[PDB]
């Protein structure tokens, strides 16, 4: 019986000065009792628009709201840097109150290929008994990327842990770390270690590798 | 179409907390149903006493003049002398006891006019009082 | 002028309870509904409930009825949310928010949030390992080095380079949790000529364990 | 206040009080009095109502209840007795249930208390209506003050004493210094 809010788009890319529209759909007619919140990357939350299109004090005029019934929309013309954030809608007709999942805005830029760097396990870690192979995929755009590990020519996915960064604020790129952790014995039982980066920028992947016996 | 009276006012109807009797010669003029705030107050007391003792009824027009109330309200809104149905002045022949019908003591901006401001009024009232005393004596002892 | 200050981060073990607080300033505490909201990564925002400090009436979301208990204190102008039988599903960020005068069901003022972590993991300091290019590697115009911070709990850790004097071309990845232990890495890029003549040293700090480690990145072989 | 005109003719006066009747107030028989140049009070027996004229509106038509008919006033007050009291007061102010703009009130289900709102702004589509509602006030409260500024917003707010929306303004320090005036009650009778 609850009221489901649906923000179909979870991520949206746009260049500064563009017109952006974020849609919000209600499972039931909510009669214009829709409110828009802005969450900055630090977790700060602020109300911007209530009752579909009523702007709050201090909200710049580039923000606007529209809709009626089940479909609504937040529009941001002349997208400014400070608008890069996540925007949630919320129905205020009936309890329980419900929010959308959110729509994160990210800055658009020209494509950039990742800069790949592979790192063998350190002697310090090998002393302790483990062996972590690290591969950095740095400063690429767009954020979609894939990493493949190969040991002695064979693909390995177990023991791999990945971590993407948020969009960098100065160059608008993304970076990613891939760490393959093995045992010392398993690491010494193999020689060739390779990470391959697949990205929109190149049909073939960027391949970086090292041989364990070549120090 | 206008209420009739029976005049003495009870002590609780007066600021002096002292029953005040007015001759019927003057109170009878209230029946004529002329523009008189004092007579409106008398009819209000008379109707709402004989009737809890509230002030309201569905026949206010038979007790008061709506035109007179409207006129006093307009005078209020013009910042000119008007009547707020409170204090009234008359002219009493202390010798005989016959008096004129009390007429309202007007106020301007929440203050009662000084007697000198409406002195023509009570001059005329006393003139008419004595004229009517003489006329009564004449028409009676004429035979 | 209107301000909502929530209590600090909490780290508790499963089955425990915890009461988070929200101090209000700048308005009549007893004239506004105080709502609570739960946020998790990828789970949007969930409405927990609301209390009216005036009469103390509480309206709960059916899903959180039994998990959450809302109280208020008008003297201190402070709302409280108490959780019982905490589980790892309860780890999240919790906001207190205020409705406008009346009851418009929109939240015009928010607190900064309170992070709750429910875990049976025990505190442990990190191990720091260097990440230097293999002896057989290209000599490009730039060189990337790194530090691997592995096996610690709880978050956070802070990584600087050369005591903060090296900040351009640096970025640290979000920690990933595996088997009750966090791992992250920090990357730093510098002109190839700069290294190894000018040394690069990562400074890792884990406050929860009062651990501070410096690790110089030395070329291999 | 009595002087002599002639040897026997004398100026005399008499002051009347209607308070014993204004104390037996009731909803159909409200006693009306003025306190501030901003606070007015209507006593209708057990129900007391504070009336204020300010530029501060706490109600919006997008969120609050619009009263198109007297029956809708039942959504505004805890009891229907008060509902019909406010119906008769609205009539007395000159409001037109068929032609004038609908007034606003807070749903009695909320926690903030009763609040009926009239938009008497001197501007746009609220100007004309506004003046009327002030005229009504001038009829119902001798010495009514017109704090409404030209071209700016102005609102008349009614709160039933007892609800949280009455704050402390319905205390004894207020109603004890609000002399009832029967002229106001006569105007209420005539205009309703
Ligand atoms: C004055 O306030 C009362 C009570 O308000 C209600 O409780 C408050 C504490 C607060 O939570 C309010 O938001 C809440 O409305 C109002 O009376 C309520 O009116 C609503 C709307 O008409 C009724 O809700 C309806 O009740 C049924 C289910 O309980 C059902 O018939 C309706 O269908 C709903 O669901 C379908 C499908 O899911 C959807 O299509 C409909 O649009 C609708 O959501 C609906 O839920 C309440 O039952 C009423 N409660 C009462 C009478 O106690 C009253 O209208 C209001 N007056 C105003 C604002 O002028
Ligand atoms: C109580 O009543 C007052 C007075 O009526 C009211 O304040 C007024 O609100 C209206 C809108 O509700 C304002 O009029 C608008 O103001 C600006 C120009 O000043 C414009 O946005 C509008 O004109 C354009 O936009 C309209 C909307 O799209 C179009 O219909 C129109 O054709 C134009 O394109 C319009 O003029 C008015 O200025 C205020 N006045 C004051 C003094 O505030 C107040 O909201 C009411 N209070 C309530 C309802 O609680
Ligand atoms: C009609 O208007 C007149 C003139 O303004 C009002 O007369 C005023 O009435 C009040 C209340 O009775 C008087 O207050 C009292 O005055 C004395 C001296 O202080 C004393 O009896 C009491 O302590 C009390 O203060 C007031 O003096 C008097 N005159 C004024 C204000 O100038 C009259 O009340 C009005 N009638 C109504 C409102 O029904
Ligand atoms: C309110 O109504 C009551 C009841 O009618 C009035 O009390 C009457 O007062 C008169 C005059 O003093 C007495 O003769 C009656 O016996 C009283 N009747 C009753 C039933 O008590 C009262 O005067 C009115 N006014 C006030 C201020 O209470
Ligand atoms: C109509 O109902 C409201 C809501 O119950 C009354 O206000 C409540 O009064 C009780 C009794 O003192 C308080 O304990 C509650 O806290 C009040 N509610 C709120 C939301 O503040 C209100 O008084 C009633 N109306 C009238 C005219 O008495
Ligand atoms: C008029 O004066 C006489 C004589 O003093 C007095 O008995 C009578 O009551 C007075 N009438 C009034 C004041 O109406
Ligand atoms: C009305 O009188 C009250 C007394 O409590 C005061 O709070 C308020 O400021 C006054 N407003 C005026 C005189 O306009």
């Amino acid at each position: 019986g609850d009221i489901q809010m649906t923000q179909t788009t979870s991520s949206l890319s746009a260049s500064l000065g563009d017109r952006v529209s974020i849609s919000c759909r209600a499972s039931q007619d909510i009669n214009n009792y829709l409110n828009w919140y802005q969450q900055k990357p630090d977790g700060t939350v602020k109300l911007l628009i209530h009752y579909t299109s009523r702007l709050r004090s201090g909200v710049p005029s580039r923000f606007s709201g529209s809709g009626f019934g089940t479909d609504y929309s937040l529009t941001i013309t002349n997208l400014e840097q400070e608008d890069i954030a996540t925007y949630f809608c919320q129905q205020g007709k009936t309890l329980p109150l419900t929010f959308g999942a959110g729509t994160k805005l990210e800055i658009k830029r020209t494509d950039a290929a990742p800069t790949v760097s592979i790192f063998p396990p350190s002697s310090e870690q090998l002393t302790s008994g483990g062996a972590s192979v690290v591969c950095f995929l740095n400063n690429f755009y767009p954020k979609d990327i894939n990493v493949k590990w190969k040991i002695d020519g064979s693909e390995r996915q177990n023991g791999v842990l990945n971590s993407w960064t948020d969009q960098d604020s100065k160059d608008s790129t993304y970076s990613m770390s891939s760490t393959l952790t093995l045992t010392k014995d398993e690491y010494e039982r193999h020689n060739s270690y390779t990470c391959e980066a697949t990205h929109k920028t190149s049909t073939s992947p960027i391949v970086k590798s090292f041989n364990r016996n070549e120090c | 179409f206008s209420w009739s009276l029976t005049y003495c006012l009870e002590e609780w109807m007066l600021i002096a907390a002292k029953m005040k009797c007015f001759g019927n010669t003057a109170v009878a003029k209230c029946n004529q149903d002329h523009d008189s705030e004092f007579c409106d107050m008398l009819r209000l007391f008379d109707y709402n006493k004989n009737a809890e003792i509230n002030l309201c009824s569905q026949t206010v027009n038979a007790l008061i003049s709506d035109n007179l109330l409207m006129k006093n309200k307009i005078k209020e809104l013009m910042s000119i002398p008007y009547c707020n149905y409170t204090k009234f002045w008359y002219v009493n022949h202390t010798l005989t006891g016959q008096h004129t019908l009390p007429r309202c003591w007007l106020i301007r901006n929440g203050s009662y006019l000084n007697t000198s401001e409406f002195r023509n009024d009570w001059i005329l009232e006393s003139d008419h009082l004595i004229s009517e005393m003489l006329s009564k004596e004449y028409a009676e002892r004429q035979g | 002028q209107v301000q909502l200050q929530q209590s600090g981060a909490e780290l508790v073990k499963p089955g425990a309870s915890v009461k988070i607080s929200c101090k209000a300033s700048g308005y009549a505490f007893g004239s506004h509904w105080m709502n609570w909201v739960k946020q998790r990564p990828g789970k949007g925002l969930e409405w927990i409930g609301q209390i009216y400090p005036g009469d103390g009436d509480t309206n709960y979301n059916g899903k959180f009825k039994g998990k959450a208990t809302l109280t208020a204190d008008k003297s201190s102008s402070t709302a409280y949310m108490q959780f019982s039988s905490l589980t790892s599903e309860d780890s999240a960020v919790y906001f207190c928010a205020r409705d406008d005068y009346g009851t418009r069901y929109y939240f015009d003022y928010w607190g900064q949030g309170t992070t709750l972590t429910v875990s049976s993991a025990t505190t442990k300091g990190p191990s720091v390992y260097p990440l230097a290019p293999s002896a057989a590697a290209q000599t490009n115009s730039m060189v990337t080095l790194g530090c691997l911070v592995k096996g610690y709990f709880p978050e956070p850790v802070t990584v600087t380079w050369n005591s903060g004097s090296l900040s351009s071309g640096v970025h640290t990845f979000p920690a990933v949790l595996q088997s009750d232990l966090y791992t992250l890495s920090s990357s730093v890029t510098v002109p190839s000529s700069t290294w190894p003549s000018q040394t690069v040293t990562c400074n890792v700090a884990h406050p929860a364990s009062s651990t501070k480690v410096d690790k110089k990145i030395v070329p291999r072989d | 206040g009595t002087f002599k005109i002639g040897l026997h003719t004398e100026f005399q006066s008499v002051t009347l009080t209607m308070q014993r009747l204004l104390a037996n107030h009731s909803n159909e028989c409200p006693s009306l009095c003025m306190l501030n140049n901003s606070f007015y009070y209507m006593r209708g027996g057990v129900n007391t109502f504070l009336i204020r004229v300010s530029d501060i509106s706490v109600l919006m038509k997008e969120y609050d209840v619009s009263i198109y008919e007297p029956e809708d006033l039942g959504n505004c007050l805890n009891a229907s007795d008060s509902s019909w009291a406010i119906h008769w007061f609205s009539n007395a102010l000159g409001h037109d249930w068929l032609m004038d703009p609908p007034m606003l009130c807070r749903n009695k289900t909320k926690k903030e208390g009763s609040n009926i709102q009239f938009n008497i702004s001197k501007a746009d589509d609220a100007r004309v209506y506004g003046k009327k509602i002030r005229n009504g006030m001038r009829h119902l409260f001798r010495g009514f003050h017109d704090p409404c500024e030209e071209g700016k917003v102005c609102y008349l707010t009614i709160n039933q004493c007892g609800d949280p929306s009455s704050f402390e303004y319905c205390g004894v320090n207020h109603l004890s210094k609000c002399q009832f005036d029967h002229v106001n009650t006569l105007h209420f009778l005539v205009r309703s």
